[PDB]
């Protein structure tokens, strides 16, 4: 089939810099000419910002342009400002006199690089509420850090925990530029009674953070 | 101007 | 003066059939061609099928078998057929003149399609208690674990829109049992916890159902 690779996949900048996200297509797009530009932010549907390689739609700041041609393709961003991080495709159209098509690339999101800050880490036992029902729901939380990078781990007793448990992560919040992050460990009401320790590890480089509560003791 | 225009 | 009204869609059973139509207000329909995009909850843009303005459809490989691209001149319509939908086709369906060439593009505003037999119900709500006794410093975190709803989306506020700083209300996860489950926290001073009261307010509009829960200490 088409397909069209982005470089890179994801980068960290900060305000001022300049930023060139590459886009390669498998093959020569139609015309050699058409390739646009998209920006989409989180909840929000994609907004095209250039089309035809290097044409500025009305209303589009002058410090994005676009250059390429033919299969490859590259997006300048000459000093990047707040509104502009989120994630930034690139959609070429193919085809012959008898068909036509499109293809995006993968996407490339932009994010604001700042400094490191470890997770204010936080464990919530099931809720007495919820164990009627018969199951237990232990929930981590990850609470404004960065980077987004990060290795959690559940044990009970000291035992490794595997494949019952689901992360979530927010997006790069609007004031701190940090992350926070959510886990929670699934256990049946009957082994969550069966074990006392529970501890949530947070390993971010050189350093492990490891949060705990014992089940019954306030 | 588009594709599968003949 | 120019719109792409995009309708239909909502749930679908597995090997059922998704149907979705656009209205074009302030121009004709026949103009332009037109695509058909997706996005899958948390990953990339996905070229469906394109309609040309001289009323050709063309479709991906992976959407050929089953998808159908068709318009109605008379009700200045483009329409979106795909039968044996299958649990990963669950994504935010578009309609879009993406002008990868042309000075034109406009988006309609998308809609979501959940392929899944789950049987359509409201959250149960679970406190994350905070401990009267903090031990981060003097901050508390607390939260509500909104748990077993279909489908998305549900959306968090904190007593009433009055709390806005520090919430984080992280994405919701696909459980192995076919429903959703997120978490929404708020981290506050531990000094406030016996003379601040914080309320949840979780609505699934999908289900009409509109959860208030009221979190207390230890």
């Amino acid at each position: 089939d088409i397909q069209m690779t982005q470089s890179p996949s994801s980068l960290s900048a900060s305000v001022g810099d300049r930023v060139t996200i590459t886009c390669r297509a498998s093959q020569s797009v139609w015309r050699n000419k058409f390739v646009a530009w998209y920006q989409q932010k989180p909840g929000k549907a994609p907004k095209r910002l250039i089309y035809a390689i290097a044409s500025l739609y009305s209303g589009v700041p002058s410090r994005f342009s676009g250059s390429g041609s033919g299969t490859d393709f590259t997006l300048t961003i000459s000093s990047l400002q707040p509104e502009d991080f989120a994630t930034y495709y690139c959609v070429g159209h193919y085809g012959s006199e008898n068909d036509a098509y499109y293809a995006f690339g993968q996407g490339t999101k932009v994010e604001i690089k700042r400094t490191v800050a470890a997770p204010s880490v936080f464990i919530f036992p099931p809720s007495d509420e919820q164990l009627k029902s018969g199951t237990a729901s232990v929930v981590c939380l990850l609470n404004n850090f960065y980077p987004r990078e990060a290795k959690v781990s559940w044990y009970v007793d000291n035992a490794l925990q595997s494949g019952n448990s689901q992360e979530s992560v927010t997006e790069q919040d609007s004031k701190d530029s940090t992350y926070s992050l959510s886990s929670t460990l699934t256990l049946s009401k009957a082994d969550y009674e069966k074990h006392k320790v529970y501890a949530c590890e947070v390993t971010q480089g050189t350093t492990s953070v490891t949060k705990s509560f014992n089940r019954g003791e306030c | 101007g588009h594709a599968g225009a003949g | 003066e120019v719109q792409l009204v995009e309708s239909g869609g909502g749930l679908v059973q597995p090997g059922g059939s998704l149907r979705l139509s656009c209205t074009a207000s302030g121009f004709s329909i026949d103009s332009y061609g037109f695509s058909w995009v997706r996005q899958a909850p948390g990953k990339g843009l996905e070229h469906i099928g394109y309609l040309t303005a001289g009323g050709r459809a063309f479709y991906a490989s992976w959407a050929k078998s089953r998808s159908t691209i068709t318009r109605n001149t008379n009700e200045n319509t483009v329409t979106l057929k795909m039968n044996s939908l299958r649990a990963e086709d669950t994504a935010v369906y578009y309609c879009a003149k993406l002008g990868t060439g042309s000075r034109f593009a406009i988006w309609g505003q998308g809609t979501l399609v959940t392929v899944s037999s789950a049987s359509t119900k409201g959250p149960s709500v679970f406190p994350l208690a905070p401990s009267s006794k903090s031990t981060s410093g003097g901050t508390a975190a607390l939260g509500c674990l909104v748990k077993d709803y279909f489908p998305e989306p549900v959306t968090v506020s904190w007593n009433s829109g009055a709390l806005t700083s520090g919430v984080h209300t992280f994405p919701a996860v696909l459980q192995s049992s076919g429903l959703y489950s997120l978490s929404s926290v708020v981290t506050v001073p531990s000094s406030s916890l016996g003379t601040q009261t914080y309320i949840c307010n979780v609505n699934h509009k999908p289900s009409n159902t509109k959860v208030d829960k009221k979190v207390e200490p230890k």
